[PDB]
């Protein structure tokens, strides 16, 4: 499983 | 969404390359030194500097440039009812143009930094060369002699109250003629952190490594920040890398989507971990297709922009030599504890 | 060989005078040095001896700073 | 009570801090230095220095804040009729920029420090670039050089006559070039403060061991007090650092009191014995427990805001070289009887 | 026992 990260 | 908006499609090749630009990720790394960050400058304790080594590309310069603007917002309503404050004010080092570095240029870059606020405040300094001029610009006489300029800094962030100094390219202060210590500029750095009442943060590369704990007064006041590369020894590094360039992918304003996961051992290869310089490389890529109009990246235009492997041996070798420095282990902290009568 | 020995000291005599003390004083004298015989202190750096350099606390002093030790 | 009030517990975490910040402990070490501090401050006896060596965070700038707080009541009465007389002046030394030490620099922070007791009082410093402009801030020309600075500031010296100038931040004083000694340094600060008769305390960490015993002048000319933190060799210095630890915990402004007393140990492997380290340390906690809102104090947020491993072992190795020059034993005692024949 | 220190 690959997690997505978000805008910082 | 979880993509790249679909309007960027519409729009012409310049905005999609411009919002490339502006997208910044947010990687486990980059989230806890910006929560002890945050905490460290909200509370320092009497501390007096913040190192914040690193790389060559994990985004050192962004770091600071995301803390500056956090903090400018946390103290505009701070700003609200105080005046004559400025919440952040952060300076980038000059390299010297002779064998040794200039404290004049830095005394002065910083007095024409940190003096830009609206023209209603008059504040005054304590040295006639240096002078507000009328449209605005303050003006130094090259014959005003550096002491002289320090003193003024000195009253100007004690009038405006800051609550940190970041300086970019803290290693250039290193560039001492032969023979000049080495603790005499951290010295001096400290005596003007020690008055003022603000905290310096020294943003640089492992070069800076050549600045730490040099005295036990330099030691306990100082706040070591280290910002590391992913490796690939361990497998939770590899999953964010991995996760990472999903992402970067995924937002990769094209109508096609290649693979970047696929080639993952080539991207560690060509950035060494270090997310800065894999954007980098994503923006080349990117520029050639745009410029191509194509939709489809592949590994060619992935060579034909890619760093040579002389330049990785390089960044590598100086990536070794900073992370074999702040390393720790169960055995120092038995010895010094054994050391200090308590083993 | 000892018996000669024993022998020849009690004839003429131990000279306890001209003994030498195995002490660090001794283990200092026996060591060799360079060809010049002294070294600059150089600041930050120290002594440049068989291309390494070496550094001592006194050495901060700027007594001897910059001189030939 | 013995501990903080119950009134703190409706407030926000602005005023917690401010009142944990603003709290000092009486630690037996402390007290008995103050002690003596005091009793040499009212009578000097002929004594032109009076230096301050500790460990960096011992609690010498806190120990001096409280001598000028006990000076201003010990003065304020006697104050009220008598005028043109100050009871404590202070300073801090600062770190050269160059590779020698700024005398002049020195000379204009004292006499900018020192003259500013009230518009109305007037004095002519007898030195051609000196005044005081329509700010009220006393200023001193460019070209004004070092002699002549040295007899203003002996001028107002003289007139102003405080109990003791104040130098922080001491070991400044060494940064000198080759050729230059530390004995001229000294010998041109004893010779000032002679000439004016104030007794000069100097404080700062074991660098300024370098100034100590240099002549016989500057030697019999000083009352050395040393700021020693605890060490955990001797059963009582363990013990004071357990009840302060406990009374620490009673005046940690909190719903539930933490149970620091049995984690001494790691505290004293990251605090070296010194209560201003071991402050600094609790109000850091104590802030981040109440940014992050939580009722007690747990080892986690110990271990985040702790020191580094290298940090405390230069602090410590200075510590030892600094401690292993200011014993007193008997051997020597004998040594010093025979040299001069007394025994 | 453990001693509880004042204000300095
Ligand atoms: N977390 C991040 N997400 C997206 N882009 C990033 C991130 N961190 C760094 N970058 C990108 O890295 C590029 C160059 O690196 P950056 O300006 O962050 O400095 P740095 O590599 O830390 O510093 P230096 O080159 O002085 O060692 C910038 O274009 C910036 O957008
Ligand atoms: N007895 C004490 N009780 C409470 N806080 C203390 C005490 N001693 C020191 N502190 C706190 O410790 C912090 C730093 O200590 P301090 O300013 O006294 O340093 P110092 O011993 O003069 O060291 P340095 O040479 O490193 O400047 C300050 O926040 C101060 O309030
Ligand atoms: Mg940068
Ligand atoms: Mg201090």
């Amino acid at each position: 499983t690959l997690v997505v990260y978000e805008e910082f | 969404s979880t993509g790249f908006p679909l309007e960027l499609l519409t729009r012409p090749a310049t905005e999609r390359l411009a919002y490339f630009e502006n997208y910044t990720v947010a990687h486990p790394r980059l989230k806890e030194v910006y929560e002890i960050l945050m905490r460290t400058i909200a509370e320092p304790a009497g501390a007096s500097f913040i190192f914040v080594y690193g790389a060559s590309g994990v985004g050192k310069t962004t770091l600071r440039l995301r803390v500056e603007q956090k903090l400018t917002e946390l103290a505009l309503p701070k700003l609200e009812s105080d005046r004559a404050r400025v919440p952040v004010v952060g300076i980038e080092a000059i390299a010297p143009e002779s064998r040794y570095f200039n404290w004049k240029e830095y005394y002065t870059r910083a007095l024409i930094t940190l003096e830009e606020p609206l023209i209603d405040h008059k504040f005054d300094y304590g040295v006639r060369g240096i002078s507000r001029d009328n449209f605005g610009k303050i003006n130094v006489e090259s014959k005003v002699v550096a002491p002289a300029l320090r003193r003024a800094l000195e009253n100007a962030l004690i009038h405006r109250h800051p609550d940190v100094f970041f300086v970019d390219e803290a290693q250039h202060f290193g560039k001492v003629a032969s023979g000049y210590k080495l603790q005499d500029q951290l010295d001096c750095l400290k005596s003007l952190a020690n008055m003022t009442g603000i905290l310096h943060c020294l943003l640089g590369t492992y070069e800076l490594l050549t600045f730490r704990n040099l005295s036990g007064q330099l030691s306990r006041r100082s706040v070591d920040i280290h910002f590391r590369r992913y490796c690939a020894d361990s497998p939770e590094d590899v999953q964010a890398f991995k996760s990472v360039l999903l992402t970067f992918q995924q937002h990769l304003p094209l109508a096609e989507t290649p693979n970047l996961v696929d080639h993952w051992e080539y991207f560690y290869e060509r950035t060494l971990g270090c997310i800065g310089t894999l954007k980098d490389w994503l923006k080349r890529v990117l520029s050639d297709a745009l410029d191509r109009e194509a939709t489809t990246i592949t590994l060619k235009d992935l060579q034909k922009r890619a760093l040579s492997v002389a330049q990785c041996q390089k960044m590598f070798k100086e990536i070794q030599e900073g992370e074999r420095q702040l390393s720790e282990t169960e055995a120092d902290v038995q010895n010094l504890r054994s050391a200090l009568g308590l083993g | 060989p000892r018996d000669a020995f024993a022998a020849g000291m009690a004839i003429g005599g131990s000279r306890v005078h001209r003994m030498i003390p195995y002490d660090e004083n001794f283990q200092i004298l026996t060591l060799p040095t360079t060809s010049e015989g002294k070294a600059k202190v150089q600041v930050g750096r120290g002594i440049k001896i068989n291309y390494i350099y070496y550094w001592s606390n006194s050495f901060r002093d700027p007594q001897i700073e910059n001189t030939s030790v």
